[PDB]
């Protein structure tokens, strides 16, 4: 899940 | 399980999936990981996902002290839910990177278990599972920011709370939302 | 069980009283039923109690108990066999001066068994409630032997298999009846 | 079961009823036809009910209490051994004055237990169900004993264990039997 | 059941017929036999029926029912503890004016409950006949209640649990026994 | 299963996942996993979910929800045979306009099952969660489908079974997938 | 409950009760019942009441062939059920006393069975069942009026009649009303 | 059962023994010393053995078959509902003259049925008891039917289900009780 | 299962699907799978499906049933040992000119079979959804062999068997594959 | 079982005794019983054992053997449809000159049965013990049918099925009786 | 299993097929399978049918079958061990001249078996079936053997155990392979 | 089982086969395969049958004797450990000169074993065919062995235990291998 | 259920 | 079931 | 219960 | 069995 | 118990 | 057993 | 499933 | 099976 | 087998 | 084992 | 979980 968690 | 194994190529971004029931095998598996992924860089973040029901405290114990040992950071992101020790666990966080999806579900309540046999085998086992409870609760409150007495009427019985919910009660410190 | 009336209700006319299985409910309902009778048909009249028991239900022997505290007539205890548990404990519960044994027969005391499944809250409850249910028979064992509760806690610790003769140097009974 | 008639038919000719097993449907309807039956033998004097009995279902424990309540002699209560969940229920509602337990009986009170399966539609009516339940018994009780509605729920909220001293104190008998 | 007779052949002298059980085809025969026989005995005298029951098979009920309607004598019904299902059909099928329950005993009534295995056609017949069996019930319970088909429909389609006052209410009973 | 690779794993090459089962944690995490990995290859094209399954566990397809929603490639939904429970829920959940079923295809739509076990108070828990459970559904198929949450609670209160025609008209879907 | 047993005390009346699945134990106490009650009266009538699912054929027919032996007139009542056996036993008794209660339910249908082994196993077992089928369907077409052919197709499957039905269908005589 | 003395021992009375269940030892034993009994009690005036069985053990069988033969009073056999196997055999083994079916009765004979288990030698052992059974069988419906043993072997092979008129031409029994 | 590559998989490169089970939903993703997978290796050349199933699920039989008309080339069926509900159903789904059996082969049509138990309106909902799923087949049945739908209705009641050749007459096949 | 006294009863009035089933324990006790209060009814006047019986226990058949044996009423057997191992074994301990079969009746001889579990210690005691068992049994048949041990021992060694007719020639009954 | 390729796929590269357990739908599509590919790699050259099975599904043996017959390749059938019901009839099945069986192997032939629940009716259906099954069996089989019908019938009606000799007489097989 | 290749498929490239459990039909379908693979790949070389096995299923053994009759290269049989039933019967047909026991391995010869259930005609069929079965055994045996089929069918009547120096004076091996 | 039955 | 039996 | 039932 | 048993 | 129950 | 109980 | 998924 | 299924 | 199978 | 076996 | 353990 990027941004941020990747 | 698919191949690109689906979990292996996620390692390899430093993603542990924690989605099913915690007993020694996942605890064993996940520690094993966060060691693992510590060797590999020990500055970059690591991020474990959770989807777990709970299980067993001392195995999530073992997730829980690795996770506080090592040098990276591992944020929590909590997808489906976090039960029990699940919720525990997605408390333990990194400081500012505990998340969870919106429609996420965290349930936090006291340690379950059991006793049989004489009277005194019996004062043995709910000594041990009320400090258990109060090594949790402890925690827990360190973790959270709630005082101990809070967490420990709070978790008398089964709480569930949306994401928003455990936002505001500092189990996580922000849900997630989509663009 | 041969007929001469049935060998028990021939028994039970000269007020004698078998307690010759586990002890539940149902047995201490009867024998509760049978010490009143026996009380309202005379109220002077000894009244004598067989015991050939491994135990059993803590509140189902105290059930009787405590009608044999309560009634008039003395209640003898004979140990025919096996006394154990509860069963001992109703031997030893028995009018100073005629609690027996028979040569051969086994006494047995223990503390009391039990199990609790659930929440940490709900184990402690039931942890407490087992520890008080232990003081109490200890209490009464110790005013009963003449033994000092610190020696009964002790003694009960595990199973503590007696003689007839080392249950009268015990004071769990005053006679070993010899032929 | 020994003969001298059977010993509880022998002790229902001087108006005893046993209340000795768990309570069921069985049961209910035995100890509630003994009780009508001992009202038209004689109206005026009273009834003893001892009372050995871990609970079991509320209805059929309302059964017993319901009779008790209607008919016209005095239901003394006599907990020897145990009275836990709807049996300390049935110990409560003898006649006031009357409610006894020997001294080593154990007395228990707690929620009532159940269960519910399927829809969340379906839970819902059998949790409504359950709670109003509950408020019935806890508002009886609170009569019964002279507490407070909300200090029975915080009591009965898990399981209670009471002394027979304790449960004098709590008033939910009178006396305690003691031996001469 | 202790004795006097037992003690249900004893009130069924004074014209008492017990319901206590799950209505199955034993029971049913029992009560219709019962009734047959005080009608008998004297058909003027009041039969009184008491309640306490589950519910169970609608045809076994019905043999009840249709047994109750074609005698002379009046049957009341009086619900002692629960009258569920058809439990509570015929605690409403009593003569009007003599239908009790008392103050705590719970009446509660819902649809009909079966099964259907096999070929489509098969499940069809099985379909039918099942809602002709609502059909029936509802259409009886209105007659006997005062309430439309229609309320009955709607308010039977879960469980629902009325207390005695409420059953009252409703027209399933006369009068609430106080004591 | 045969082999070209495994159909699926050749199928995931081309962005197609496969919900072809029961609902469960397992289920959920590999086709969450799979969704963020397919993400990651590619934050533009389009991703395809093939459902055919009764449903099953309600945080598994959340899960499986949530993440639809939180990637940038839209996911389209495609019916084949059965989407039942949670997965007439996760059909529903595609991009809005990419949303499909078979002719033949099967929707069903109903309220969340559930159970509880125990005291009063903990069973009063129970409901309130499943009965919030049931809300959260119902508001998130509410504004997928257009319909009233009103109408949600009424239309799924018992088992309703949708031809692939009725699904679009009710907005679970956009089109029904014709042959040519 | 008993008065004597509630059952023996009705026995005394000549009432018989039919109410449970018919099995030989069953058929063997009715069958007893009725040659007892003959030689007791052979000219009152006796009262076969039935509330039964049915069950055994063969138990079926001790009883239906003992109610035809007997001189006395066996009315039946169906009292809550008559389904397979027991909705043909109600149509056995004597003409203008057979009875049933309004709410009373009926059913006819075909009979039943297994077969398992070799080819030529099956093929006795297929046969003996179309033999008694065929034997059921005609005794019914005589004691109800209807047609063969009717009785065929109106057992084919599961087939519930209300207690008017059943007398329209010619399997009773009268409903009792209140 | 209803009592009038139950039901079965009023019948015994009037010299009626009920054959009603499958034949094992304990049934045998019973039938045996019934026809002993009532021998004792009349050694002139027919019995009458009422047949609803499905069979059971020959060696059982055999008891009451060799006591029917041994007394003096004639055994009238009456076949309701059903006689199958050693049934069968002992409804045929009535006073000739006196063998009789009510009209539905359904008659069933067949070849013995058994099992072994074990060594070559312990089988053929098995097999060699078994096949000198069905000899004495079929011998014993040969004298008391008529029909060769050679067409009895033919038509035990299977399962051959008879009609009560179809057992009377094949000479298992002598009428078809019919009704007046 | 013997290796060449395992034997399913080798012939799936020359365009043959195996359905050689009961239809659940694992087979009915799978078999999907393939002919979407075949269709994008070659839109244009024939597919084979060769059927010996004893049918199965009705919802997964049309997930097969759909792809297989979704698709642009014609899927050939070839009925080798036995087609039974499902299984038939799908063997007559073919292109027309192209549904084949081998002469022993067993076809057999029927109703559709199922269950339901609770409430009478539960009862109610799967009686008219069963029903809803057999007028489908019907009707799709028709148009597909030439048949009325009474005439399907009537032949589909009670376990119809077929032979191949019966078959082909019923228009359940076009041809009869004989040996050269 | 019908009553007439229930049949057997009747029976035993007649001195008529049944071993109607497999020998065990209970089966022995009651036998050497009823052998006992025929004998003190009357010592002079003859017993009938009718034997339909698979066998069963050796210890329990010896019961009855020796309390045949110790009487001094003759014993007379009667095999009516099957008398095998200790069935045919008991048959054959009848008074000589009264030993019956019908024609009909089966009877088995064969060796005895057992089993043995454990060390190797124990595996030999327990085959010494039933080979010792097999001798005392041949002994006694061989005593009783005038048959040699050597024979007994070859002709029992598989199961040994005769006719009444063979039963004769061999010894083990004197005669069978006719209609 | 052991390995060269597994056993089995190394028999299959020189158009060896293996019948060598109960034949159901799963075994039945395997060797179609097979027979396919080999028919593909190969249209004139011989393949191997190697045969030790039971027997089983009626339905799944004609799958077999019928693709033996329609492809071109002789298949070549060889009993080896045993050749029961359906596996004898394949084993007959083979290209005339071309069906062996070693000379201890085991042909046995019966009727086909099973089974019928239900109505009258659908027990009807399912013996007009199965008759008709046992009607293309015996025809097939008196084709392949050169026996009439009739005597197939008779000789299908219980178990027949043929050896490899007698199966050769029979027509079943061309040669008993001699070594 | 450890790696080297598996070390049976190692073994099976110096031409060993390993029969190392109870025999039923997947195992003969293995050893069969084997033994054609080995005489494909060189027609002259010996082959070596080791066995350790209890024996099994009649015809499964059948199926692995015909194929090492048939097969050119001689084939060894060594038995270490155990070879009992058809395990013996297997040993027994090894190439004559080329039979094979470990010093302190167990032999073991005995009857076949089977059931039959049914009509008395089923169970002639059933022993019909076990004692032609045991027949086969027995004449093949004494081929084999030297010894008449009269001493093979008295000594295989029960379980009958040889030492490899019983087996070799029996003619059921050659050799005992000494170390 | 008289009358008539009895 | 008389006559005859009994 | 009487009055009134009985 | 008389007689003579008895 | 007397006195007084009963 | 007497003496003394009973 | 293309055009168009895929 | 070819011609023509291939 | 072979000769001749194969 | 060999010699000889192989 | 180095250092030191590695």
């Amino acid at each position: 899940f990027s941004p941020x968690a990747p | 399980i698919p191949t690109v194994d689906i979990y292996s190529r996620l390692l390899k971004d430093r993603i542990i999936m924690l989605g099913s029931q915690i007993d020694d095998n996942v605890a064993n598996s996940i520690v094993s990981q966060l060691l693992f992924l510590q060797a590999q860089d020990s500055e970059k973040d690591i991020y474990l996902y959770i989807n777990s029901p709970g299980g067993s405290v001392t195995a999530g114990f073992a997730i829980y002290d690795t996770i506080q040992h090592i040098k990276p950071d591992v944020q929590t992101i909590c997808i489906g839910m976090a039960a029990s020790m699940g919720s525990f666990l997605l408390a333990a966080g990194a400081k500012g990177k505990r998340f969870a999806l919106p429609n996420a579900e965290v349930m936090i309540h006291q340690p379950l278990g059991g006793a049989q046999g004489q009277a005194t085998e019996i004062e043995i086992a709910a000594n041990h599972i009320l400090k258990t409870r109060e090594k949790l609760n402890r925690i827990l409150s360190e973790r959270t920011g709630q005082s101990i007495e809070k967490i420990q009427k709070d978790t008398d019985r089964d709480n569930f709370l949306t994401a928003e919910e455990a936002k505001e009660y500092g189990l996580i410190d922000e849900v997630m939302v989509p663009e």
